[PDB]
Order: C-alpha cells, then structure tokens, then sequence
C-alpha cells in the first residue's frame, strides 16, 4: 500500500533533483542520519507531507529521499526488482567484484533496522555510481518493512540476488 | 449428561500405530488416549477392565490444527558402560552403542475441544477435578492446560460446540460471519484406526478400529476472539458462566 | 521362504512357548517376474528394485491409498482397476488399501502403517450427482495429488542435493516431515475448495498451493544454515528448483 | 570446591572478536542486542598466557605427522623414512586401520582429520617410539599398504599425557576415547552490560605514488567496531582439576595461574589497530562449595545509558550478589577487588587492595 | 495432595539441549517459536543430583532406574513439564574456528571452521509431585518427606550439563512458587501463551504476568491451596502467589511442612 506514497515521493523527488538545486542540496545533507538530527530539519519541507501518520516507515522514506538526492551528478543526470536484483545486475554487467559484493549483501542481511540504515547509503551510492538501476519505491517499501521483519524481507533480497545471478549466467549461453 | 474437555497446552501427542524408536501422532486426539486419561484420573490400574469407559462418545472440534514437530529423544547416552540400558540377554552393550535414539513426534500449539457425552461421564468429570494420577496430553511430560474441563455438567455439549465456546484469533473477513470449523464425529468416514482400548495392560495392550468422520461445520464468526490476549479473556468469561 | 520358522506349542495349544527362526536356503534365486503389489523403480545401472516404504509419507495419514487417482503403477491394480478389464460398475466403488513396513533392509526397523483411501473423496463426488461438477471434483483431486507428490520428490531431492553440496541427509527427514504435515491441510482445503493459501477456490488445478508449502518447509529446515554466503549460495541454488 | 570469578571490564572501541563477516559477535539478551566476546577466544588467550607463564606448552594441531617427521629427520632418518615412520605412528593406533587422514597434499605429509591436542615433549616421545623400531618401519615402507607395526599401548600412553592446559580445559579425541579429559573450567561468553549498536568505521587505504591525473584512494571499505563494559564469568571445578593433575599442589598453582590469566589477558583481535588492552574494573572471586552461580541474570535488564556504566554495573552486581546470598544461603568464602572507591560494595565480601592479593587469598582459602 | 513448583529461571547465552543437528530444541507456542529445554534432560540432571545428595526412593519419586530392570513400578508419579522460554527466541549462530598451532609457510589456514547455535532467554520451568501415591508406595511418610524436600532443592539448584564448558550457564531461578494443591496440579504455562515483547527485559514482566494468571485462576476456582513464593526481587508484590518468603530453602521447608 505504502508503495503508493513511495512512488509519489520517488516521482516528485526524481524531478526535484534535476530541476531545483537548493532542494536536493537540502536533502543530501541528511543522508544516513535519523530525522531528529538537526541536519535533517531542512528536509522536512520536502519529505514530511508524504509520510503516513513506528519510526521505521519515516526512516525509510526520509532516508531513501536523502540517498536519492546524494547520487553523483552522473547517476542523477541519466518483476519490480529489489536491491538484490540491482546488485546482481551490477555484478554481471558493470563488472563489480563478486566475492566482495556478495559478502556485502550477506553483511546487510544480518543487521537490524538501526544497522541497515548505517550500511545502506555507502552500498547504494556504490551501485548508483556506475549507472546501475535501482527502483527506489521498492527499496522504500522494503526499508519500511525491515523494522517489523526479522529476516522476512532480507531473505527476499538474498534469494532474488542469487537467483538473478544464476539466471543471468545461464542466459549468456 | 456430558461435559466439555479442553485439550490445550504447548505440546500434546496422541500417537497410534507406532511400535519402535520413532513415534508418530495422529493430528487429532485418539479415543484410546482420552479413555486412558480418564482411567488415570479414576485410579484404573493397568490391566483393569476398560468396559466402564465403553459407551462414551467423543465429538472433537479442532480450533487450531497446530504445528507437528519431531522431538529428538535419546536414552542412556553419555553414561559409563555399566549404567546404560540393559539388554534382554542382560549384558550391557558397548558404550559407543548403548544409546537409544528415539524420534518422538508431538503436536505443538494445537487446541481441540472434545465434547464427551456418555452415561457416567459426569462422574468422570468430577474425577478429573481430583485425579488419582496426573492427567497428561499423550506423553506424560506434556502437562494439560489448567482449563482442562471447561464445564463439568452440560446437557447436550455438542450443541455448545456448534456455538457459544470461544475460539482463537483467525482471519475474519469484512461482512463475514459463520467461520468454518472442523468437527470430528465417531460411507462418510475419514479414516479407520485402532483406538477403542480392549486392555491397557502393559504386557499386551490391544485395540480395535474406530471410523472417524470429519465434518467441516460453520459456526458464527462472533465466536472467534480478538487478536491478542482476548482468547484467554473470553475463555475465562466462559468458565464462570 | 528365505526364512524358516518352527513354533513349539503349549500343551493345550493355547500359546506358543518357544520358537525357532532359521534359514531354509543357502543359495538365493531370482524370483521370476516382478511382484504385482509393490511399486517398482529402476535406478542408474538399470537395476530394478521395489520402492522402499517411507515413514514420512505415513505422517499424512493414508496418502498411498490415493494411488488410484493417478507414471509407474503396480500391475495388479493396473489390470483389475482400469476399464479394459471386464466388471461394469464395480470399479466405481472399489477403494485401495496399502500395508507398508518402512525398515532397514538389514535388521533395523522404524515404522509400519496401513492406509485405506478415504471414502469421503469419492462420496463427495456423488453428493451432487452431476456429470460436470463431479468430473471437475475428480479432476481437482487427481490434480491435487499429482502436485503434492511431484513437489514431494522435488523437495526430497532438493534437500538431499543441498545437504551434500553444502558440506562438500538429515535435512531430508525434517524436510519431508514438515512437508507432509503442512501439505495435508492444504490438500483437504483444495478438495473442499475451502480457501487455502496459494489456492483460489474454483481454479482449474492445484494452483501453486503445493509449491508454497514445499518452499515453507524447505525454508523452515535450511533456515538456520543459510547464514554463511557460501552455504547460502548452495541452498538458494536448490530452493530455486522448487519454484516450478 | 568450586572457584568462580566474576569481572566487569570495559573495552574501548575494540572489536576484539569478529564473526565470519567481520562484525563483532552479538547476543540478543534481555531483548536487546549486546556485543559479546566468544568464550573460546578468551579461553585461547588464557591458555596461551598460562602456557607461556607456567612454561609448559601443549599443541593443538592437525599436522602431527609432519612434526614427528622433523623430529625423526633430526634423529638421522632419511626424509622418506621419516615420513613413513610418522605415518606408522598414526597408522598403528585406533580401532579401525588407523587415524583417518585428510586427502593427500602435494609435497607435504597429510593432515589428520581430527585436531590432536598434546604437549610438546609427548610428541618428541612419539618420535622416539617410532625411532626404536627403525628396521621394522623400513620393511613396511617397502610394502604397498603398510600396517601399524608400532606397539599401540606405548603410543596410547604417550597420547594420554596431560599438560596443564589439558588438565584445565580438557580435550576430546573421537578415535581414542581413552585420551579424553574432562575440562575443569567453565568459561562464559563475555557480553556487554548495556545494549550496543554496531559502530561502523569507514577507512580508505591511500595509494602512495601520486597519480598523474586522478588521485583517489587505493582501497576503501568499512570495518565494524564496538565498545562497552563486558561482564565476564568463569568456573574452576577443584575436584576435577585435582583429579586431573592428581596432586593438590599442582592444582593449586594451576588455579592461581588460571585466575591471574583470566584477569590479565585480552583476546588480541585487531589490537594493532585499536589497542584495547585494559584491566577489569571489578573482580569478585567466590569460593563456593555447593554449586557455581553466574551473576549474568543481574544484567539481563539492559542499562539505559547516557552516563558511565561502570559505577552502575558494579553497584548492580553488588545488589544481585546481596540478594542471592540472602535467597540462597551459603558459607562460601567471598572476596572482591575494585578500582572505584566511590562505593563499599558490602555484599561482595572482604575487600582486597589488589588483584594478586585477592587471588592469593581466595586460592589459599580453597 | 499435589506439590507443584514453578520457577522463572533465566539462562545467558547457552545451548543446553540440541537437536539431532546442533540447534537447540524449540516449541512453537503462541504462534512464536521459542527455545526449550526438554523434560528428560532436565529430569536426568535433577534425578542424578537427588541420588547424589541422598547417598528405593529414586524409583519411587522418579519412576524407575534406567539401567535396572522394571520392578513393577515404572511410574514415577513426578511429572516434569518441558521448560520453554517466556518470549519468542531466534536461534543465534556463533561462527567459530579451531586454530592450527603448527604454522606452515602460510598464515591462518585455520584448523577447523564451523558454526554452532546457541540462544538465551528466560525459561519458565514447572514440575509436579504426587504426594499421596508417593506416601502409599514409599511406605514411610518420613523418607518421603525427606525425599520430597530434597527433590525440590534439586529442582532449584541444578542446571543441565550440555556445552556448559563453552558457556557457563550456571544460574539460579529468579522466582519459585510452590503451591500445595489438593484439587489438581495446574501449570501457569498459558500465562505465556502470548510471548512478551522485548528491549526492557523479561524477568520482572514475566513475574507480574504470572501473578495476573494466578489471580485469575484463583478467582475462577477458589481453593484451599497453600501457597508461597520467593524471589530475587523485592520491588514488586505478587499477592496472588501467596505469602512471600525470605529464601528458597526456607520456602521449601514451609511447603514440606504444609504437606504433612
């Protein structure tokens, strides 16, 4: 359901990065920190209207908007897959190292909600840095469900990653 | 005549047809077991005539089918060779092989409410309240839920199984009513299994088959309880009235 | 018989007191022609052996007697049960029963079980008395049974292959136990058309209802060991096969 | 007959013990995640400091054959006879044909499937046993499948020899159950008193030659670290340690040395990058006769925070020790030693000025 | 006359019992999986402890000797419920590696990599003693009296020996409640049919929840049951469990006194 507010946030913000600089620059200074942190007080003008009503959903929305605006200029310039499908696409196509990125994904899958946020911006900006595609609404919904799921979303992330890597390798034959 | 027996608790096992190290349970209670539960409550020594128990009737509605789990269960391992399980010849086996390895199954998180209707069942209910030996759900290690007897005396208890006994939290659709519940009655017979206990003598326990017909019936959705802790509340409201 | 028994009687004849179990033959002989009753199987090398009983299939009471609603089939049933035979109506009310004794081929023994087919499955077909909702019930039931078994072997081989690979099996036992225990109510929900997860009442077939239970049992079993990435990769390669 | 030692010890941004992915090991205890140091790690640090201080060292190795081969090679054996003789050492013992060996590696003697745990001079004695029978070994070295010629009793008697570490922590050998020794020490997993979220540190190893055009990091990653006040607990079953060593005097030195190692040692996990070396903030040795009791339930309710956890952890361990001595009465000889002087901590028994004075007093009391 | 005893004993990071694999035993109860310590394992430790302190009451309190042939009394009268956690518990994997002491021209080719499961939680224990049959079978009410008292102390003091050297799980129960009941034995297990939520601990909350369940059951069925409890906490009153006692052995003494 949340995927709806998530898609509205992804659209408006995806337009916001390209058209108005002061807004995305007001968004990127809040990457990876809880909304109570004073560096986030400037991001409420953009994000606060779109969150329904647990902090888990707010942290998902606010954080993905911040990671979304912190894309490098090159990335910003240019079925529904998860972040794991985006990972496997960055392994097979863009040539990222395999033993390390699989290790980093199975490293994310153990954190709690507090830890995922700590680890995610570095990984996502790594992925985004080489034009890997990531559907932000799915990542939002997933990050909102990370709080109440012990591993119910992460397992989906890991399974899809391994599976998509196997299929991408078998299609190359 | 008749009374309501509620079989609940974290784990209960009602095995039938197993005679080796691996044990297996019927997903629903077995008459042999419940009859032995009453015999234990009345002080029936093993081997005593079980015909007093004959003529009872056990309609059992399954609230939660429960998860079936297999509990490992060794016997005697990790003991010096002299102190392990004896052999039939009498000479203890070597300690690396003296361990017994049973794989006993048990129903966990399952709750049934059997409505026992019989000729003296009211004295039996009065015996469960003050037992001769501890009643247990299948294996003695499983200890029954305190609401073992929901009502000591009820005229037509099956009428109370169809309605007016609370139920565990289940999906309740909008504009829904009459949530489906499986009643178990004793052509249209689900299975045939050796239940009716001819004798409980440990030397030669013997049984005979009983056909079971499981009829999904429709009880009002008002009966099911709210999501959390409400089941215990409605059930307790139920025991005083 | 390969075994030779002699029972010493009691003086009245009421009981046996002593018994002698011993061989009658030193040289084994191939028994000609396969036994009608048992279900056979051929294995690489081409050797033909009867399919062993499995106490895990006995967890779901009376699953083998559903054999009638069906690849490989026992010959006695395949001569007398079908329509080439000769009776007229008899076949409508025949119902199958199986005696299985799962044990080691040596001296260890584990479990035995009898299994008559439920009379409710065919009787639910006659409550209605119509040519179509009935053939659809029968079709559904046959379909349900086929899905449960195909994914039962898929899940056995899944657990078996993954366990061997992960260590470079005990996963199979709990896999099958959980499988039939969860797969038993979903079948009875598919027959009654009651609503079972993975199934929509009135669908032409099983509807992936079974494929879901297998995945939940498999993920229930391999759950604690999908932690390390090397083992997780193996476990994922083999759960993916149950996706159908 | 039970000496149990409790200890509160803070570690600053240490990350001494890592899981398989590099994160510090955690317990979800009391409902709240708390980083932990596994018992086997601190136990390894304790056994190496005890062996180094008491002088006798035991060796847990999968490659016993290769080591016996260096001793036979220094005794004058040819390399091939040394290898065949060490294979005879492991081939001559056990129920089955011999101790099972791992798949053969090129140019090197195969490792045994299971980890042997024996003192160093005992390995040298195994070399002497294989040495006396040099001609029989030479004859079996010529055969395709040589059998275990060496006496099994002599070798099994050498493999039964116990180090102080074997006496203290026990050993296990599945093929030779005669050599198994019951451990005399229970070592608990050191967890934090308070809930700890895993702190991430982002580091970049810098390239040193300047690039002509694009200067960037040589490598960049993030390693997880954490800090906190750990609770530590351990038991010593005096009846079993006396049973293992045999004489009470070596058991006495073993116990005193163990307790001192328990206080002094640190697992050394990335210590070259964190310098987590620290002395415990509080230590409490009890000499109980009925049964050992860990005070870990005292810290099941995680501490809130914002203020230094040391004083509250010491005071909370005090209240739980008081409440247990009232609830479970006993004549156990207690005693403690603390850095803080802000509180008397009356329930932890007689106070001692120093850790060695406390250890000497409680060991002398047992 | 049935003497039953409930304990809320917590256990730190440990693996007291384990499956045919390495993972610990779990009940799925109240919809939330929860680790458990099986009844026979716990019973074995209690019986061994009773027979060690007591120096055939072990065939009477406990049904029969495992290594002796049946002596027509296989029933032990004593009933041991399987201990299970108050809350739901996820299995905690501990990855470990045994170190190879002999070093090759290689570093860290560790001796043995593996991963073993452990868990921690507050188990809610419970047991029952059929006093009357114990007196009728043992004969002397005095041997039975000493035996019953020592059995309760063993139930309290002991902890199973399983992976205990790698995890010092030795611990004392936080709450014990002995209720001499004449009607029938009852377990307060349904108090925890709804697993408690976390992050603030469970000892105190489980203590008052069990107090709420004792008030309600005592309300529906008022009985002549003699009760009393001892806790390691003085902060909260639990009037429904009976008169509080200063300690565990004092409590056991008052309830053994109450049975006769």
């Amino acid at each position: 359901y949340i995927l709806q507010h998530a898609d509205a946030l992804v659209k408006r913000v995806s337009k916001l990065i390209v058209n108005e600089p002061a807004a995305r620059a007001a968004l990127r200074r809040g990457v990876g920190l809880a909304p109570e942190d004073p560096r986030m007080l400037a991001a409420h003008r953009v994000v606060a209207p779109y969150v329904p009503v647990v902090h888990a959903v707010e942290r998902a929305f606010y954080a993905v908007a911040a990671i979304m605006a912190a894309q490098p200029r090159s990335a910003r310039d240019q079925r529904r897959p998860n972040l794991g499908v985006s990972l496997a696409q960055a392994v097979f196509d863009k040539g990222l190292n395999a033993d390390s990125t699989e290790q980093r994904l199975h490293l994310i899958a153990r954190q709690n909600l507090d830890g995922v946020h700590r680890h995610l911006p570095r990984l996502v900006l790594y992925l985004r840095s080489d034009q890997v595609h990531i559907d932000w609404g799915i990542l939002i919904r997933d990050l909102a469900r990370w709080g109440h799921t012990p591993r119910h979303v992460a397992r989906e992330w890991v399974q899809d990653y391994h599976r998509t890597l196997e299929t991408l390798t078998r299609q190359a034959e | 005549s008749g009374f309501l027996l509620r079989l609940a608790g974290p784990m209960q096992s009602w095995g039938e047809h197993s005679m080796f190290g691996e044990r297996d349970t019927l997903p629903y209670p077995s008459r042999s077991g419940l009859i032995g539960m009453f015999a234990a409550a009345q002080g029936v020594r093993r081997g005593d005539p079980l015909d007093r128990y004959k003529e009872l009737k056990f309609t059992v509605r399954v609230d939660r089918p429960g998860v079936r789990l297999v509990d490992f269960h060794t016997i005697g391992g990790g003991l010096p060779k002299e102190r392990t399980v004896p052999t039939a010849a009498g000479e203890r086996r070597d300690p690396k092989k003296a361990t017994i390895v049973t794989s006993r199954s048990y129903l966990a998180d399952a709750v049934f409410t059997v409505a026992v209707t019989g000729p003296e069942a009211d004295t039996i209910a009065d015996a469960l309240a003050a037992p001769y030996w501890q009643p247990y759900l299948g294996r003695r290690a499983f200890v029954p839920d305190p609401l073992l007897v929901l009502r000591r005396r009820v005229a037509d208890p099956v009428r109370e199984l169809v309605e007016a006994v609370p139920l565990p939290h289940r999906r309740v659709e909008e504009d829904a009513a009459t949530v489906l519940v499986d009643l178990i009655y004793e052509t249209r017979t689900l299975t045939v299994l050796n239940d009716v206990p001819l004798s409980f003598d440990s030397k030669s326990r013997r049984y005979s088959t009983r056909q079971i017909r499981v009829v999904p019936t429709e009880v009002p959705a008002t009966l099911v309880a709210g999501p959390g802790r409400d089941y215990q509340n409605k059930l307790f409201t139920y025991v005083k009235q | 018989f390969r075994h030779a028994v002699l029972l010493h009687p009691s003086p009245d004849g009421s009981h046996v007191v002593d018994a002698w179990v011993t061989w009658a033959w030193r040289e084994r002989n191939i028994s000609p022609e396969l036994d009608p009753y048992l279900i056979y199987q051929t294995s690489k090398e081409g050797r033909v052996y009867p399919r062993p009983a499995e106490a895990e299939r006995a967890i779901w009471r009376d699953l083998d007697a559903l054999l009638h609603y069906g690849n490989y089939r026992p010959t006695i049933l395949d001569n007398c049960t079908p329509l080439a035979q000769v009776p007229q109506e008899v076949l409508d009310s025949l119902r199958l029963r199986a005696f299985g004794f799962d044990q080691d081929g040596q001296a260890r023994d584990k479990q035995w079980f009898t299994a008559t087919t439920p009379a409710v499955l065919r009787w639910l077909a006659d409550r209605e008395t119509d040519d179509n909702e009935n053939a659809r019930i029968v079709r559904r039931i046959t379909l349900a049974r086929k899905a449960a078994e195909a994914l039962g072997r898929r899940l056995e081989k899944a657990c078996k292959e993954a366990w061997k690979e992960s260590n470079s099996g005990p996963w199979v036992q709990h896999g099958m136990s959980r499988y039939w225990a969860k797969a038993e109510p979903v079948f009875w929900n598919i027959v009654y058309d009651r609503p079972a997860q993975g199934y929509t009442p009135g669908m032409a077939g099983p509807g992936n209802a079974f494929n879901l239970v297998a995945l939940a049992a498999y993920d229930e079993v391999t759950g604690p060991y999908c932690e390390r990435p090397r083992v997780a990769k193996v476990v994922e390669r083999h759960r993916s096969t149950l996706f159908s | 007959t039970f000496v149990d030692i409790h200890a509160i010890q803070t570690l600053p941004y240490s990350n001494i013990n890592r899981d398989d992915l590099g994160s510090p090991k955690t317990v979800v205890y009391g409902g709240k995640e708390r980083t932990r140091v596994s018992s086997q790690s601190w136990k390894r640090a304790v056994r190496h400091e005890v062996e180094a201080r008491l002088g006798d060292k035991a060796v847990r190795t999968r490659r016993i054959i290769s080591e016996i081969a260096k001793r036979l090679r220094e005794r004058g054996w040819d390399a091939d006879l040394a290898d065949a003789g060490a294979r005879q050492v492991v081939l001559s013992v056990g129920k089955k044909s011999g101790i099972k060996l791992e798949k053969e590696k090129d140019s090197e003697a195969p490792a045994t499937s299971v980890l042997f745990y024996l003192p160093v001079p005992a390995i040298d004695e195994l070399a002497a046993i294989a040495d006396e029978h040099r001609d029989a070994v030479a004859k079996e070295a010529a055969k395709k499948t040589p059998k275990g010629i060496l006496p099994a009793d002599r070798i099994t008697e050498v493999l039964k020899s116990r180090n102080v570490s074997v006496n203290l922590f026990g050993r296990m050998l599945a093929e030779l159950p005669s050599t198994e020794v019951d451990g005399a020490v229970q070592f608990a997993h050191a967890f934090t008193v308070h809930g700890t979220t895993v702190e991430v540190d982002f580091f970049t190893a810098v390239d040193d030659i300047p690039k002509e055009n694009d200067h960037g990091s040589g490598h960049m990653n993030a390693g997880q670290f954490s800090a906190g006040t750990f609770y530590r607990y351990a038991n010593v079953n005096l009846d079993r340690l006396v049973e293992n060593t045999g004489d009470a005097q070596t058991a006495r030195t073993a116990v005193a040395e163990f307790l001192r190692a328990f206080l002094s040692t640190v697992p050394s996990g990335k210590q070259n990058a964190t310098a987590a070396m620290t002395l415990p903030d509080l230590v409490h040795i009890a000499v109980r006769f009925d049964r050992p009791i860990s005070f870990a339930p005292a810290f099941e309710t995680a501490l809130y925070g914002s203020d230094g956890y040391t004083l509250r952890a010491c005071q909370e361990l005090n209240n739980y020790a008081e409440r247990l001595r009232e609830v479970w009465p006993d004549d156990a000889i207690r005693g403690y030693a603390t850095v803080e002087n802000k509180t008397d901590l009356a329930a932890l028994g007689e106070r001692y000025d120093s850790y060695p004075a406390l250890i000497d007093a409680m060991v002398a009391a047992a």
